[PDB]
């Protein structure tokens, strides 16, 4: 192989490994802070489903 | 918390119907009749507010057309009316079906001196509609403000960055 090639076929390597490495460090961040916060898609834990609810007029007036 | 608001015994007192349970059944169905509208609107304000001390007025209103009732009961009809519920009185179930001439009787002498038929089977039962003007109770529960919804998922789904970035797998 030319050293041409062998020299930018490395910086490829790099890129994509510096790449997925930063994206790794990111991932960990993003799973400590939806799993401190709540507030995305991950670490959604079901709650009861509002749906469930009568919302008939019942036997008595007061609920 | 809060204090919890109640009104005065003055707000309270109104003139009992003080008559026993089997002369209450023994008009109940003259009474549903006669006493519709203002029975009425004492439920439908207490199934909407949900609160008994926002329907006192109402309920005052249900005490004062009982007691009108039974006047007019007093006035024309009272020796059939208690020839009837003495009957409805003495069964411990308190039957309808043992006492049919005695509401013979009671259900002539108020058609003729007071012109009001009794209800059918199927009639007191109905669903009926109540035109008042107090406002519909814009939050019943006291309700607060609900929490706002997590973000949904919006955005054309793109291929994982270089795979699965698992230590050594590319793909
Ligand atoms: C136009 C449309 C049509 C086009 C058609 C074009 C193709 C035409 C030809 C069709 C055939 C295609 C063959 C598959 C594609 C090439 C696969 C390849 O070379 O991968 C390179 C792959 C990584 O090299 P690369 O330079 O990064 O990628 C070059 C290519 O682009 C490779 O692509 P990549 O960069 O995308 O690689 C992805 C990723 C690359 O990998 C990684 O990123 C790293 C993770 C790899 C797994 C590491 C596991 C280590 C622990 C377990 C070790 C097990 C024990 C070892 C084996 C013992 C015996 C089983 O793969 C994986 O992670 C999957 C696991 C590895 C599977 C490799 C294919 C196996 C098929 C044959 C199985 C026979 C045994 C093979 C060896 C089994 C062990 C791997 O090499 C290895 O991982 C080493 C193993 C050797 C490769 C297998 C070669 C397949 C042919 C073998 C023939 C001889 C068989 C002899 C008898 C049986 C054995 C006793």
């Amino acid at each position: 192989d030319a050293p041409e090639k062998n020299y930018e076929r490395t910086m490829a390597i790099l890129q994509i490994e510096s790449e997925k490495a930063e994206l790794r460090l990111k991932e960990l961040e993003v799973r400590r802070l939806m799993r401190a916060k709540g507030d995305g898609p991950w670490f959604q834990y079901p709650t009861i489903d509002k749906a469930l609810i009568d919302h008939s007029p019942k036997a008595t007036p007061d609920n | 918390p809060g204090i919890v608001e109640l009104p005065s015994l003055e707000d309270l007192k109104v003139q009992e119907v003080k008559v026993s349970s089997s002369v209450l059944k023994a008009a109940a169905h003259h009474y549903g009749a006669q006493c519709d509208k203002p029975n009425k609107e004492f439920m439908l304000c207490r199934w909407e507010e949900k609160d008994p001390r926002r329907c006192l007025e109402e309920g005052k209103l249900v005490n004062q057309c009982a007691l009108e009732f039974f006047r007019q009961i007093k006035r024309h009809c009272a020796e059939p009316f208690t020839e009837y519920w003495t009957c409805i009185d003495y069964s411990g179930l308190q039957l309808f079906r043992r006492c049919r001439k005695e509401q013979a009787q009671f259900d002539k002498c108020v058609l003729d001196k007071l012109g009001w038929v009794r209800p059918d089977l199927g009639e007191l039962s109905k669903v009926t509609k109540v035109k008042t003007d107090r406002p519909l109770p814009e939050n019943p529960y006291h309700s607060r403000a609900r929490p706002e919804p997590n973000p949904e998922v919006e955005g054309d789904l793109k291929p994982a960055r270089h795979g699965s970035r698992l230590f050594f797998w590319t793909m």
